[PDB]
C-alpha cells in the first residue's frame, strides 16, 4: 500500500525498489501569440527514476518531438512515463528488476499498473511523502543533459556521488532530499550555499561538491536554515 | 397461463413472484400461484418472517416442466421441485383451483414491466451462470458469491457471471495500453461481444439477470456485475447505435422498478455519475438520465 513516515526504513532494505517522478516529463513555456492569444511551447523533459538504496538514477530524457501532433499532452505524459518505466524494467536482467515501484503522484498509478500487467509480482505503490524530486532540474549537470538532447536518450547517474563510501543509504537519501527541498524552496540561495567557497569543486564524474564530512554538516545546517527562513518569508513568522 | 402449486405453507413467509409479493401466515391454507404468464422466465422468492437473513428463490420457465414448491423441514426452506407425472400434476392443480387456494399472478394489462426487465433473459443462459444441471430451474440467494469474487469459496454454489476486469491482460492490448484503458471499445466489441457473448442480446441478458438478482436477493456480487456491464458500454467510444438505444430502455425500466429505499445500497454513485456525465455515452442515455435525475437526484 501507500508509503509514508511509518514505513520509511523500508526504502533502505534489500528489496530492489524504484521511485518514479513524472513532474518534469511534460514542461511548457507559456507565451503570447502575435494575435494576443496564449500558446505553449514544450521543452525537453525527463523521467526521474531512482533506486534510493544505491543512488542509481535512470534519467530518461523526453525530447519535445514525442509531443508532435499529439493531443491532451498532460494525460499522454503519464502513459509515456509508464511506457518508458515498463521498457526500462523489461531491459533489466530479472535479478535487477524492482520488486516495488513507488510513484510520487497518485495519477501515475493506473498508467503504470496497466503498462506493468505483464509483471504481476511488481507492486505499484503511492506515497504520502511530499518528495522534492521536481527540483531535479536544479542540479546543473542534469538540467544540462536534458536541455542539450536532440533525441530520446537514457542517461545513468549516481545521485549520491561517492557518499555511500562514508554514510548509509538512509543518511544519503536524507541528505539528497534536504538538498532538493532547499533547491525547490529557494533555488538561488540553495545554489549560493553549495558553491560559495571556490575551493570546493565538483568532480567531473559527480553532481555535487566534494565536501568533507565536516563541511557537509555545515552545508546541511545552512540548508535547514534556508528552508526554515523561506518558511518565514513565506508565512511571516 | 401456468401454475406453481405449493404442498403447504408451514412457516410464515413473504413470497415474491417477479416484481410482486405477498405475506403468508404460518400454516395458512395457501397452495400456490396461478395465471403465470407464459413466454417469460419468472422468479419465485422467499423471505422468512423469523429470519429476514437469506432471501432466496428460483428462476424457472413453465414451458420447461411442471414445477411446485414444498417446504423441507430438515433444510429449513421452501424448495422447488419438478413433477414428471403430468396427469398427477394437472389433477393436483385443478383440485387447488376449484377450492380457490391459489393467488393469481396479478398482471395489469397495460403493464409491460416484467417483459421490459427480462427481454433478453433466457433460461438456458441462467443455467450456465447458475450450475446445477439436474434441475430445470435455478436457485439463487443473497449470500452466493461470483467466480470473480472467489478469485479475490464453494465453486458449486457460485454465480458464474462473465469476468469483467478493466486492468487485465484480456482488456488491454500490448502496445495500446493508454488507448484501450481510456476507450474500452476493443474490450466491449472484440473481446466480449464478438468473442464471449457472441451477440448483444446475450450481453443484455446477463446484465438484466445480474440486476434482478441484485434487486430481489440483495446479492452484492450481482450488483458489481450489473454496474461493470453498464460501465463497459458507457466507457466505449464506439458502440452500435442499436445497443445504446436498447441499453437506455433497459436501464430506464430497472431504475423505474428499483425500490426507492434500496437506492442507497443498490446504486453505485461513481459508476452512475461517470456514465451519465463523463463517459463517451454521457449524451446517449436520455431516458435513463431523465428518470435518474428526477428519482435519485441525491446520488448525483
Ligand atoms: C506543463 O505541464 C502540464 C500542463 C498542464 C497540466 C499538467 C502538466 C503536467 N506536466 O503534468
Ligand atoms: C464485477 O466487478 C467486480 C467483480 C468482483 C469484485 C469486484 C468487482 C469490482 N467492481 O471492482
Amino acid at each position: 500500500g501507500a508509503m509514508n513516515s511509518s514505513n520509511y526504513a523500508e526504502l533502505f532494505n534489500n528489496d530492489i525498489k524504484l521511485f518514479v517522478d513524472d513532474t518534469n516529463v511534460y514542461r511548457v513555456t507559456v507565451h503570447k501569440t502575435f494575435e494576443g492569444n496564449v500558446a505553449t511551447k514544450a521543452i525537453n523533459g525527463c523521467i526521474f527514476t531512482l533506486n534510493p538504496k544505491t543512488g542509481h538514477l535512470f534519467l530518461k530524457i523526453i525530447h519535445t518531438s514525442v509531443w508532435a501532433g499529439q493531443k491532451r499532452l498532460s494525460q499522454l505524459a503519464k502513459w509515456k512515463t509508464a511506457e518508458e518505466v515498463s521498457a526500462l524494467v523489461r531491459s533489466l536482467p530479472k535479478e535487477e528488476q524492482p520488486k516495488q515501484i513507488i510513484v510520487t503522484r497518485k495519477a501515475m498509478l493506473d498508467p503504470l499498473e496497466v503498462h506493468m500487467l505483464d509483471f504481476p509480482n511488481i507492486a505499484i505503490r503511492p506515497t504520502e511523502l511530499r518528495l522534492p524530486f521536481s527540483a531535479a532540474m536544479s542540479i546543473d549537470k542534469l538540467s544540462d543533459v536534458v536541455m542539450k538532447a536532440t533525441e530520446p536518450q537514457m542517461v545513468l547517474f549516481n545521485i549520491y556521488d561517492d557518499w555511500l563510501d562514508r554514510i548509509s543509504s538512509y543518511t544519503a537519501f536524507s541528505r539528497l532530499t534536504l538538498l532538493l527541498r532547499a533547491l525547490k524552496t529557494n533555488e538561488e540561495s540553495a545554489k549560493m550555499i553549495l558553491l560559495s567557497d571556490p575551493t570546493i569543486t565538483i568532480k567531473s564524474y559527480h553532481l555535487w561538491p566534494s565536501f568533507t564530512d565536516e563541511q557537509w554538516i555545515t552545508i546541511e545546517s545552512q540548508m535547514r536554515d534556508l528552508i526554515l527562513t523561506e518558511y518565514g518569508r513565506k508565512y511571516n513568522v | 397461463m401456468n401454475t406453481v402449486p405449493f404442498t403447504s405453507a408451514p412457516i410464515e413467509v413473504t413470497i415474491g413472484i417477479d416484481q410482486y409479493s405477498f405475506n403468508v401466515k404460518e400454516n395458512q391454507p395457501f397452495h400456490g400461484i396461478k395465471d403465470i404468464p407464459i413466454g417469460h422466465v419468472h422468479v419465485i422468492h422467499f423471505q422468512h418472517a423469523d429470519n429476514s437473513s437469506m432471501r432466496y428463490g428460483y428462476w424457472f420457465d413453465c414451458r420447461m416442466g411442471n414445477f411446485y414448491i414444498q417446504y423441507d423441514p430438515k433444510d429449513g426452506l421452501y424448495k422447488m421441485m419438478e413433477e414428471r407425472d403430468g396427469a398427477k400434476f394437472e389433477n393436483i392443480v385443478h383440485n387447488f383451483k376449484e377450492r380457490q387456494m391459489m393467488v393469481s399472478y396479478p398482471k395489469i394489462d397495460e403493464d409491460d414491466t416484467w417483459y421490459n426487465l427480462t427481454e433478453f433473459v433466457q433460461m438456458d443462459k441462467i443455467r450456465k451462470i447458475v450450475r446445477k444441471d439436474e434441475n430445470q430451474f435455478s436457485y439463487v440467494d443473497s449470500s452466493m458469491t461470483t467466480v470473480q469474487e472467489n478469485e479475490l469459496s464453494d465453486p458449486a454454489h457460485s454465480l458464474n457471471y462473465t469476468v469483467i476486469n478493466f486492468k487485465s491482460r484480456e482488456a488491454i492490448r500490448p502496445g495500446h495500453e493508454m488507448e484501450d484503458f481510456l476507450d474500452k471499445s476493443y474490450y466491449l466489441n472484440t473481446v466480449m461481444l464478438q468473442g464471449i457473448f457472441k451477440n448483444s442480446s446475450n450481453y443484455f441478458g446477463e446484465l438484466q439477470f445480474a440486476f434482478l438478482n441484485a434487486m430481489f436477493f440483495g446479492n452484492y456480487g450481482s450488483s458489481l456485475q450489473w454496474h461493470a456491464m453498464i460501465e463497459l458500454i458507457c466507457s466505449s467510444a464506439t458502440v452500435p447505435k442499436h445497443m445504446l438505444d436498447k441499453l437506455d430502455e433497459i436501464l430506464y425500466y430497472q431504475i423505474k422498478t428499483l425500490p426507492e429505499q434500496y437506492s442507497d445500497i443498490l446504486l453505485n454513485e461513481r459508476v452512475w455519475n461517470i456514465c451519465l456525465y463523463s463517459s463517451f455515452q454521457k449524451n446517449s442515455l436520455h431516458n435513463t438520465e431523465k428518470i435518474m435525475e428526477n428519482k435519485y437526484p441525491e446520488l448525483l
